[PDB]
């Protein structure tokens, strides 16, 4: 769900 | 040469993310996500010149058990290019960070992860575990014993109710084991995300109570499938009310979501068989940077007796440990170990997730006394189930 | 009417098996499962003529907790024909052999289900988790921890090697909780299954170990795939060196077993998430049919402090509970209850599988007294790992 | 609670239609098809504050056997939110409008169904048939009997000619039993979907008698999904399907038509044309029974026949059909037919026979030629088809 | 090349052509016993030259047509040709032949089931009934309150094997009673029967509900344990079809069951969602061919509720004939006076059972006509009051 | 595995  | 990124290293980190991770979140977003990294949290490997590898840590909040709150160091970003891969980029970058991490004294680390056979090495262990639940609405009748057999339950759009969803979040991390704190700018991007997509992702819905909330859409192949992002329950009450709410969908013949390995909905319904697990996943992952503080800080189960021992982290030291009355004591030593484990063995543990029992039948911790075995197993369980907050 | 069926009724049971069960095991190996039927341990019900429902329990041996070995009546064989359905037969059938099994004094009576909604009313609740495990055997590299790092294993066919499955698998079920004893018709009837089928299944192999075995075949669809069967082991030592055959399999891309939610072998290997979990259920359902007689003859945790209480269950009576130093006494009263249940939730607490905390969370029991919930979580808390068996 | 809406309360309609449907027009078109649903002709449920339930009807004109045209209230936007769901809230609103769509003098009512089995109980039953053909457009030969074997039909842009299909489909509609006028603001909404990250550039095979709407699938590149073919010759169908078949790209052509399309019968190989899948279309109710009747057209063919029809509860009536005619009069008299509000509903377009629900004992009477009059009588000269939904 | 009726030692090679040609092919054992239903000179062969590249048979069948009337039927069926001996003119030859058989052997129709759509029709047969396959989520499914027999159940769940001459005494009524029924002889029956029994690693076991009135045979999909496929479904009467479709419904292991049925079958409107009954395929089941058109249509029944009314027919390349139809009967006899409807010999096999309607084919221009009030009228009389049915594939 |  996010970033990496 | 390594060292910490300008501003004119930016441009370059984004790109190496982009061809990194395909779910990358932008440039524009990330700006947002980068307010969260400290000064001096980011590193970068430069080609002698274009960047080749970077990684950094974000200042998190942690909730542990016993309702403490410990500063975490987030790992994130990490990647390094594949021209320059096989070549100690990663270890280096993964040192340093460390070394900064334990310099600015947090107690622990952690990060979430793309492959679940890089991380162990460095001293990181799986301390929660995802656990997909996908129900089919069209048989799922509740059970007599279920609260709720008016609603207070109400269908919103999650932009509008923006405060409400903060409030409720901000009492479910407090009391639950995993959970982190949702800086200002992160609620930015999480209601960004519930806008309708041009082509992409279909809109959000949001079932509102007021002690929780859930975050919905429909799944863009599958129509009859409602993929459920985001549930935040405080109450019991509320956890049953959203599940009726959503079981109401009359349009959709399953709901999935990612949750927990002790989520009550299927002793909610009257067939458990209905709420069958789909896929399970290692979520959050823990590497003990200050293992006194770490194990100190944590609460511990009044129910097991008063116990001493003497704790080996293979090349982190040795610490003796007295738990009682449902808390510890943890101070260097040079006595001889009673038991060993390596870094990412106590991680794994620390959150309750993994029985120390499991990892000693793999010989992965080491212990001769059978009954100190079990009172591992009985202090380092957590009281409220464990729980993933979100991605990073 | 409804009776016990004579020698006749038997050819007329088996067509409503055919009929029921799309895995029915067939006429000749029936004969042999039989055996195991004590007098009057089965129910039909003729049309006022033909069979028309059925129904059956088996003489078994479970473990529980603290290796003891409780009576057990297996549920088993029950169908009632699409022609009489929705006509109150089961639930004739379903009592009645509930009253033999009472009356006979079997402390507790078992199943496998067929659907998981049909059997809570009947105050079974599930009592085991079965846990699928796909590994990718090709990346699968184990841990520097891992032990052994000559073999002992050897790779033989298994009905060569009957009697040493036996002793192995002795060893194995009196000290795991959910053990079953298999006497020696079902050995027959294992044993019989590991021969080549005429264009169905493969033939069987097995990986034998002093202290434990694998029982194995390629999959008849998916040729790359090895289905184990069955994986006894009594040893550590075994579980390892066990996998590290069945890995070393190297025609093969991936081995799946159905096993436990503790099996320890994702902390063998170097990456945790190379054995991903693909299937979750429910194993082994049990009803308690004497709540006092279940509960004393159980094993509990040392580590908990001394506690008393008083239990009710819904329709079931009421009863006063005492626990400390490992066991319980557990007598009849009038007195009022702290904690309340139905007869189900009292099955999946008693081998450990399910916490008292999350069946209370979805208000199936309930309770006051918030220190007594934590209490019951380590109290019925089971040492060793509780395992599924055999299906029957 | 029950009341109609007023000017603030269709942002919550919206919310609850967006929630409650997937294929949602969307805000700006939804305000389109509301000038198509007069005042008074929405409900909603408030939560007493938002709303939690809502309902409406529009005007349509259907045209039934005879090429008779009647006024008929299409219900549409049917939605009970989940949060109050299994509550009487829908029951109240259906009751509301159905007392509304009678009083203000509509013969029938009609519908499109996103479940099969809740309407049954409202007084509707499945009046047209959906059926998918599926023709392997790669083995396709016409046979030698099928017509015109310079060509008449040009590709176009469907933006470019809507007053031709206006013209071809007011043809259509006016002919043909199920077919419902298209008023300015539905064909506003028509070509707004005929521009192109999701759907395709959708296409147009013209003829004067007769047209094509076609686009590509998204996933599928080797197939083209006809989204609506109106012919009103012969001449006019068989063109437009040799054009079709003519799409060199595609491997296989698609359409959602009705169980009498002649298109296998055009062909060599008639299971060239695969009926892959089916599915009923339109849903009627019959609000005035004798109304009903006497406006519609049936089979001069059959001989004059007297019956006493009884609706189970919607009155009982003196039956007299002869030379395509029917007289529908009140009667206490003695009941040879009796059936539900949504049995009648089926006959009524004559797409089911009576003697295929006598058989299922959903029509009850004890003169089997009586029940075969009547299979003669309701039968349309005319094949059904489904118009539109809505 | 030479055509001629194969002799006894021919079989074998027929067989060989058989089981390369049909990948369903019963096998030699079986094909013996449908070999009884192949009168003298019912079969043609052709060699190279040695051995057999092509043949062709009809079997001695017995079809009921519209009120209840059974016409001697030539059943056309081992129809193959060596891959070898392709576009060359060989199933011409061979079908030219054989029809020329039927016609001085006095059968009025000739039929066949087909292996794809586009071959038969230039031989003069057309698609005469319509398969239709329902298939109903029974966990979904409940039936309607007008329902009948919604007490002791009167079905009962047997072994087919164990109760052959019940499903003999009720086929044998639906046979007769019912459009597009064939009569179904000792041999089928055997074969039939042994079919149900269990197979070495392929279909599963076949079980039985059966009715007074009815019957039903079913099995579990070998590939799909959740789905049960009904093979054969006889009744006679309305509640033998309810009271066996309440017991499939009540197969609480299954998830779907399945039937290959026809397209008036009354089961959508014995539940309450007619929409979860859904039909899920669909193609043309039994194929004819019209032989002699006056004895054909003269022993066929047709609508009472039309009036009379005459008209002049012609068959393509076929003759020509008057026509006469009117109270329920028809008179039909050869003529020269000007044909007033025009079809081509297989068009006249689609409309004969009734299926498919002169309109449709009309719009489609396989029957032409001038006369309107003549096309509605040909549609409510060739219309059949009992709907058409698919008896058996052969 | 077996029985039911
Ligand atoms: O450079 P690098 O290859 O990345 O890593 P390094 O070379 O620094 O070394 C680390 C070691 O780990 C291994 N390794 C490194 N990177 C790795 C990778 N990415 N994957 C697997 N293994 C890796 C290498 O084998 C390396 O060597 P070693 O294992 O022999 O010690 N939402 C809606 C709401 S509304
Ligand atoms: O008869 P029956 O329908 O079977 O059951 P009964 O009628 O006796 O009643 C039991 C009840 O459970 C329900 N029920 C019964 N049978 C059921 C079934 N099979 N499934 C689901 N629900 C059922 C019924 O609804 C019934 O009624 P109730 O729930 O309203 O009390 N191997 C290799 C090694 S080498
Ligand atoms: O739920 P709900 O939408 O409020 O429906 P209601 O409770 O009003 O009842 C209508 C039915 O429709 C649907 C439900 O199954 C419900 O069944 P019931 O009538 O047996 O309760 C569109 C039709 S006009």
């Amino acid at each position: 769900p996010a970033k990496k | 040469t390594l060292c910490s990124p300008t501003e004119d290293d930016w441009p370059g980190m984004f790109l190496l993310a982009a061809a990194s991770f395909t779910d990358f979140i932008g440039p524009e977003s990330a700006t947002a996500w980068r307010t969260l990294v400290p000064t001096d949290g980011a590193v970068v490997v430069r080609d002698g010149s274009e960047v080749v590898g970077m990684a950094l840590y974000m200042d998190l909040r942690l909730t542990v058990p016993g309702e403490v709150v410990l500063p975490t160091a987030g790992l994130s970003f990490v990647a390094v290019a594949p021209t320059h891969r096989r070549r100690g980029l990663l270890r280096a970058m993964c040192a340093e960070l460390h070394r900064r991490i334990a310099d600015s004294g947090y107690p622990v680390a952690a990060l979430h992860a793309s492959e679940g056979g890089i991380y162990g090495r460095f001293g990181y262990g799986p301390a929660t575990t995802l656990h997909e639940l996908t129900v089919d609405r069209r048989f799922a009748r509740f059970h007599a014993d279920a609260p709720g057999g008016g609603s207070s339950v109400r269908l919103v759009r999650p932009t509008e109710h923006r405060g409400e969803f903060e409030a409720i979040y901000e009492r479910w991390r407090q009391q639950v084991p995993g959970g982190l704190l949702r800086p200002q700018v992160l609620w930015d991007e999480l209601l960004a995300e519930c806008k309708a997509a041009p082509g992409g992702d279909r809109e959000s819905f949001a079932l509102l109570h007021p002690d929780g909330y859930a975050l919905y859409r429909v799944d863009r192949t599958d129509l009859k499938l409602a993929r459920v992002s985001e549930l935040r329950a405080v109450t019991a009450d509320a956890h049953c009310a959203l599940w009726r709410a959503l079981i109401g969908l009359d349009s959709m013949e399953r709901i999935s979501i990612i949750t927990h390995p002790q989520d009550p909905l299927p002793h909610l319904l009257t067939d458990t068989r209905l709420a069958r697990t789909t896929w399970r996943q290692d979520g959050l992952w823990l590497r003990i940077m200050n293992v006194p503080a770490a194990l100190e800080a944590r609460g511990y189960a009044h129910e097991v007796g008063e116990f001493s021992t003497v704790l080996e982290v293979s090349d982190g030291g040795r610490f003796a440990l007295k738990i009682g009355d449902g808390r510890a004591r943890c101070t260097p030593t040079d006595a001889a170990a009673e038991i060993e484990m390596d870094r990412d063995v106590l991680g794994s543990l620390y959150l309750g997730a993994h029985r120390a029992s499991t990892l000693a039948a793999a010989n992965r911790l080491r212990t001769k006394d059978s009954q100190l075995l079990r009172r591992l197993d009985a202090a380092f369980a957590s009281d409220v189930p464990v729980q993933t907050a979100f991605e990073f």
